[PDB]
RNA sequence: GAUUAACCUUUAGCAAUAAACGAAAGUUUAACUAAGCUAUACUAACCCCAGGGUUGGUCAAUUUCGUGCCAGCCACCGCGGUCACAC
RNA sequence: AAUAGGUUUGGUCCUAGCCUUUCUAUUAGCUCUUAGUAAGAUUACACAUGCAAGCAUCCCCGUUCCAGUGAGUUCACCCUCUAAAUC
């Protein structure tokens, strides 16, 4: 079997289930948590379960962890403008932490829907080309158009071998 | 191994595949230097017809001549292919019957 | 606000102060191992301009990108000392702490 | 041989001879390909009938000359379609040769096109969100003035005889390399009587 | 591959197979190969009549206007397609070649009549 | 030409597209287009016309003779010393 | 490595390598009817001969492209800035 506890975390399906997509202003996210203490339990589960999901959706945001540096756990975000956002997470569960940061610094469902639509404009259905980029390679694939000679030989009148023969 | 160790060592590295006597080529051209017979290792008994050829790569090697009867002589051209002669230790090349100077086996 | 430097804001740990007005900072990022699908730390060194020579080996600093590099390897400047080594101030309460223990109780100033 | 069911092929599957040979199982149930190894070749033979001669182990279709692959003989075609998924079995599944598998695939598709063979027809959504036909692309466009009067769209579409001085200027510029002066072209395209 | 100078052009890239031509309308650097790298595909052109007796031409007019507005040139066959579509005026040589064809057939009709008259 | 196990014609045309130049009609182009050669592949077809390899087990399939650990054979295990389904 | 299979021993189980069965490409043997289509030196070795870049009222512009090859090899991608070029 897969090594370690909760091996579901090391699957692409789990990593894509993160709902936190930071706004373009977020540049750094530091996590200060304590390894022991009942009031820092939600912060430990947040580091254990959610940090991978956050990093997966935000590959260019620096995430750095710090252990047992202060008496209580907290998150701190550094924005491109120079503003810093402190989030106290003591007593909160890891799910409440994810919902909190999503509200204050995450893109809403509307902003994400629009971005997905602007991507669909890059693969125009009417364009012809390789399968990697287009639905169809040649117009001969469209029913009603003259098919490819490799499958249906063209009439002798539409072939240059006999156009030049008759003309010559 | 642990996940940390697997990450540190990276993906496995296949041993670089070794080239056989043909040097990774289908066939090779050769010049016959001498003919002779070899005894197979036990429990087989025979006088298997072989020959030493100078390959087009400059290397000299022993080659087995399959079929009943041959007419190879020194200074003749032959095409050699892969495939070991199971009971002849060290013989890893075979002459192609019906190419260049080595003709097809004469029927019966 | 524009800058030709790639890393605009980065947090790191000071690992060297032997250059004049320059702090050597170790910055770590999480990088996904494609086969194991596990995140591992990937560290990189940055030289940061420290005009006042206030950086100590071991403190956590915030680096800001310069408009243009001031030297071959100096592309950033010390913007702020986040955690001074051995002299941390709890941002949540503003009180000095030593590890997970307060040096001054938050109840002192109510 | 000559099959008496070539005109009404669906009758053979209803006869007693068929029931005695196949029963209630598909015609390909008892067929097995001859091949080396445990993994068979990924293509069946090209054809079992080669120049009117049959191979040694003919496929389920070619071994019975009374089985006719026809888009109307739907009871035979259903035996080569998965009853649970509606997909057509690939040839190695039943062992039919490539020749007969193509004729089965074409007959199955022809039977579906005629409505003789039931297949899943999904429920799709409409193409358009709005069904208005008021836009100018599908309505009338106010005709341009030239189109109403019967003139060309631009006046320079028509031939205009150039002045005589300008033609003299060109006859001097190209003196010695001239063609015959052309007049106005026909008003319409002529036609061979 | 940065070229020396050059410019973008909207032109026809030949596709299809032998005796079965098919054109893709593309914006590309004029120095690039005919069928090679392009900037954007702007439509297609099937010169062979289909089962309905039609030559199909697709034009991405929104993007064609964009690239012309960005300084893109037009090849002569492309200008004639836009003239036939009514997007551009009829090219001067489409008008002139039509007149030449009329004069050519007016002489043949005259030769045919003179032959029948002699008969 | 030599060399390698490796082997396409000392064809045609600028008619289409592309490129260069020209204000332009246009001109040029071994790019390209249309042909030639070749089971390397795909598709289709043919009244007449099928070959190649296998047949001890793995692995679909051998009759009669000859040979006699010889001659020979196999990818692996093996076969052949006088009844060899293995030559 | 798979739905797996053969092979270690007097025998069993375990471990393990090798090989078999599948799908491609090149070359070789033997063999080969037609049509359409695609693809097509082993060699950065040496090359006979022909052709492959012109255009145009002179200036200019073009011949820096296309076509070729794979010797060398993190100059190919993103960001910042900013020439030349097109409009
Ligand atoms: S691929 Fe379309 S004509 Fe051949
Ligand atoms: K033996
Ligand atoms: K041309
Ligand atoms: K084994
Ligand atoms: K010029
Ligand atoms: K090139
Ligand atoms: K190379
Ligand atoms: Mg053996
Ligand atoms: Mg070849
Ligand atoms: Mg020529
Ligand atoms: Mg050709
Ligand atoms: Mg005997
Ligand atoms: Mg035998
Ligand atoms: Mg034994
Ligand atoms: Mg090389
Ligand atoms: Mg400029
Ligand atoms: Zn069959």
């Amino acid at each position: 079997p897969m090594k370690g506890r909760f091996p579901i975390r090391r699957t692409l399906q789990y990593l894509s289930q993160g709902n936190v997509v930071f706004k373009d202003s977020v540049k750094v996210m530091t996590v200060n948590y304590n390894t022991h203490g009942e009031l820092g339990e939600g912060a430990r589960k947040f580091v254990f379960f959610n940090i991978p999901q956050i990093q997966y959706k935000n590959p260019w945001v620096q995430i750095m962890m710090f252990k047992n540096m202060t008496p209580s756990p907290f998150l701190r975000f550094y924005l491109d403008s120079g503003e810093q956002v402190l989030v106290d997470v003591e007593t909160k569960s890891n799910k409440e932490i994810m919902e909190h940061i999503r509200k204050i610094l995450g893109k809403n469902e509307e902003t994400l829907r629009e971005e997905e639509e602007e991507k669909k404009q890059l693969s125009h259905p009417a364009n012809f080309g390789p399968r990697k980029y287009c639905l169809r390679e040649c117009i001969c694939e469209v029913e009603g158009q003259v098919p490819c000679p490799s499958l249906v030989p063209l009439p002798k009148e539409m072939r240059g071998k006999y156009k030049a023969a008759l003309k010559a | 191994a642990t996940l940390n160790q697997m990450h540190r060592l990276g993906p496995p590295k296949r041993p670089p595949r070794k080239l056989g006597p043909t040097e990774g080529r289908p066939q090779l051209k050769g010049v016959v230097l001498c003919t002779f017979t070899r005894k197979p290792k036990k429990p087989n008994s025979a006088n298997r017809k072989c020959c030493r050829v100078r390959l087009s790569t400059g290397r000299e090697a022993v080659c087995f001549i399959p079929g009943e009867g041959h007419t190879l002589q020194e200074h003749q051209i032959v095409l050699v292919e892969g495939g070991r002669t199971q009971d002849l230790p060290g013989v890893k090349l075979t002459v192609v019957r019906g190419k260049y100077d080595c003709g097809h086996v004469q029927k019966k | 606000v524009r800058s030709s430097v790639h890393a605009r804001w980065i947090v790191g740990k000071v690992i060297g102060t032997k250059m004049q007005k320059t702090a050597k900072v170790r910055v770590t990022r999480l990088v996904l191992d494609p086969y194991l699908l596990k995140y591992f730390n990937k560290r990189k060194t940055y030289f940061a301009h420290d005009a006042l020579q206030q950086c100590t080996v071991g403190d956590i600093v915030l680096l800001r990108a310069l408009p243009v590099p001031r030297a071959k390897h100096v592309k950033h400047e010390l913007a702020e000392i986040v955690f001074k080594v051995g002299k941390v101030i709890d941002p949540v309460t503003g009180k000095p702490c030593a590890g997970t223990t307060y040096l001054e109780s938050p109840l002192s100033s109510e | 041989p000559i099959s008496p069911y070539k005109d009404e092929p669906w009758k053979y599957l209803e006869s007693e001879e068929y029931q005695e040979r196949y029963g209630s199982r598909p015609v390909w149930a008892d067929y097995r390909r001859n091949h080396k190894g445990g993994v068979p070749p990924q293509r069946t033979r090209k054809t079992c009938i080669r120049r009117n001669k049959v191979v040694g182990n003919p496929c389920p279709i070619c071994r019975d000359h009374k089985l006719h692959v026809d888009f109307r003989n739907v009871k035979l075609l259903e035996q080569f379609v998965c009853a649970h998924t509606g997909i057509i079995f690939y040839a190695p599944y039943t062992g039919v040769c490539v020749k007969q598998h193509k004729r089965l695939t074409q007959a199955i598709q022809k039977a579906r096109d005629h409505g003789l063979l039931i297949y899943h027809i999904p429920q799709v959504e409409p193409r358009d969100l709005d069904f208005s036909t008021s836009h100018g692309a599908v309505s009338a466009t106010p005709p341009a003035p030239t189109l109403v009067s019967g003139d060309p769209w631009y006046p320079w579409y028509n031939w205009k005889q150039p002045p005589e001085r300008e033609l003299s200027r060109l006859r001097r510029l190209y003196q010695g390399h001239l063609q015959e002066e052309s007049g106005p072209p026909p008003e319409s395209m002529p036609k061979m009587p | 591959k940065a070229y020396r100078g050059g410019h973008l052009t909207i032109r026809l890239a030949l596709g299809g197979c032998t005796n079965r031509p098919f054109y893709r309308i593309v914006a590309a650097h004029n120095k690039c190969p005919r069928d090679g790298r392009f900037v954007e595909q702007l439509g297609s052109y099937d010169p062979l009549p289909n089962s309905h007796g039609e030559k199909l031409v697709a034009l991405n007019l929104d993007r064609i206007r964009h690239w012309i507005g960005c300084g893109a040139h037009l090849s002569k066959p492309m200008e004639k397609l836009l003239g036939l579509a009514g997007f551009f005026p009829l090219h001067p040589m489409m008008i002139t070649n039509a007149e030449r064809l009329r004069r050519k057939r007016a002489r043949e009709v005259l030769l045919a009549s003179q032959k029948t008259d002699a008969e």
